[PDB]
């Protein structure tokens, strides 16, 4: 019946308290916290045998776990440092046999702790209209969306045709790319594609919006710079079908 | 170690472990996030099936293999190997390195093409679209730090029983022509 963790993404400054929630309704007795870097490997940091059981894992972090109810297994970081930037995965399991064992997993929280907040940047978003050469030769029209200059990593791109989200005919890069690969704190870019029939794009009354959801600073996080505060926000670009 | 194949082809993921166990598991990770349990093989077992999943194990060499047969686009993921050893009470399940599998379709009628598309907002920015190429085509990363090129990307237009590959390239240079961006 699933296993939920919040929040999906988090960017914060250093020296701040983080709590990562993890709950399950299946009623399992064993729960686990795993950490996974952009290295690629999973590492066990906490596990619990039940209520009032908490246990240190394979590799020692400065984080704490609490188990006051079978359902919840929260994880606290008392003070954040860049050292903490990683993905944190919650899991659970049963103690009775018949398709015995194997863990169920949450979807993880992706956390980044930033030394310098002046590094955080929202994306610029632009929509490029389909080529008339393509349309001519193929009877299809491919729109491209481009999100540039954002930092850190955490965005979610979506397409909206006439006000409703679409998935048919869409492709998005599996991962952002680095605008300046040799820089630790390099900003990122991401592209998407949306293909429709030419007759559809040629209807001047259709409306197209590329939406990028950005995970960033919080309302109150200190900020003394001239650009607008790079808070969590949505950045959109839009375009209209062209009668031809 | 990454692995790109054509859908309907087969895939052999291998794995090696140190300290001997009583139980070995394979998982898949979806979009660099959630893991899902696939199959489980006991210490007194040579082979197991779960439809298209076929797992081998030997405690003689401390290695395992997973075979996927007749692959689908949905098989695209990253595959983790996971040993399980314990002294009765505990049950520490450890995780291996991970092996990226991408599974691509067969393009029916390739029409390789590169287009320039212009920005809807009055600006001079543009992108290049390399599209409709077959699935055994290489998109080379740029040997020019001012030129950005994406990895390949398969989009599905189900209503038309049609698929196509694409990659995008853009730059910040002045007068940037698409006429050569991509050229392998």
């Amino acid at each position: 019946a699933d296993i939920y963790q919040t929040p999906r993404y988090l960017v914060i400054g250093t020296g701040k308290k983080i709590t990562l929630e993890c709950s399950q309704t299946m009623g399992h007795d064993k729960m686990y916290w795993y950490q996974q870097d952009p290295g690629m490997e999973l590492h066990l940091i906490h596990y619990s045998y039940g209520v009032n059981s908490t246990e240190k894992g394979d590799l020692s972090s400065e984080s704490t776990v609490s188990r006051i109810r079978t359902e919840h297994f929260p994880l606290t970081l008392e003070s954040a440092r860049p050292s903490h930037t990683s993905q944190y995965l919650c899991a659970s399991s049963e103690s009775r046999t018949g398709i015995n064992y194997g863990y169920t997993f949450g979807s993880g929280t992706r956390l980044t702790v930033v030394e310098d907040l002046n590094k955080v940047f929202p994306p610029e978003v632009a929509v490029f209209e389909p080529s008339e050469a393509e349309i001519s030769h193929t009877q299809k029209a491919t729109l491209v969306c481009l999100a540039t200059g954002f930092y850190p990593d955490h965005v979610e791109l979506s397409w909206w045709v006439n006000g409703k989200e679409v998935h048919s005919g869409v492709c998005t890069d599996p991962q952002p790319l680095k605008e300046q690969p040799a820089l630790n704190d390099s900003r990122y870019a991401l592209s998407s594609r949306l293909r429709v029939s030419a007759t559809f794009w040629q209807d001047p009354r259709n409306h197209f919006r590329c939406q990028v959801q950005f995970y960033g600073l919080s309302e109150n996080d200190e900020w003394t710079q001239d650009r607008a505060k790079p808070v969590t926000q949505i950045v959109s670009a839009e375009a209209w079908g062209r009668a031809d | 170690q990454a692995l790109s194949i054509q859908e309907g082809e087969n895939a052999t993921m291998n794995c090696s472990y140190k300290t001997s166990i009583n139980n070995l598991q394979w998982y898949r990770q979806n979009s660099g996030r959630g893991l899902v349990h696939l199959i489980l093989i006991r210490s007194n077992e040579r082979e197991k099936h779960s439809g298209r999943l076929r797992v081998t194990l030997d405690t003689s060499k401390k290695s395992s293999s997973l075979l996927i047969t007749a692959s689908r686009a949905a098989d695209t993921a990253s595959y983790f190997c996971a040993p399980f050893d314990r002294g009765s009470t505990l049950g520490r399940l450890y995780f291996g390195r991970g092996t990226q599998l991408t599974v691509w379709p067969d393009i029916q009628n390739p029409d390789p093409a590169v287009y320039q598309l212009r920005d809807s907002k009055s600006s001079d920015k543009s992108v290049c679209l390399f599209t409709d190429f077959d699935s055994q085509t290489n998109v080379s990363q740029s040997k020019d730090s001012d030129v950005y090129i994406t990895d390949k990307c398969v989009l599905d237009m189900r209503s038309m029983d049609f698929k196509s590959n694409s990659a995008v390239a853009w730059s910040n240079k002045s007068d940037f022509a698409c006429a050569n961006a991509f050229n392998n």
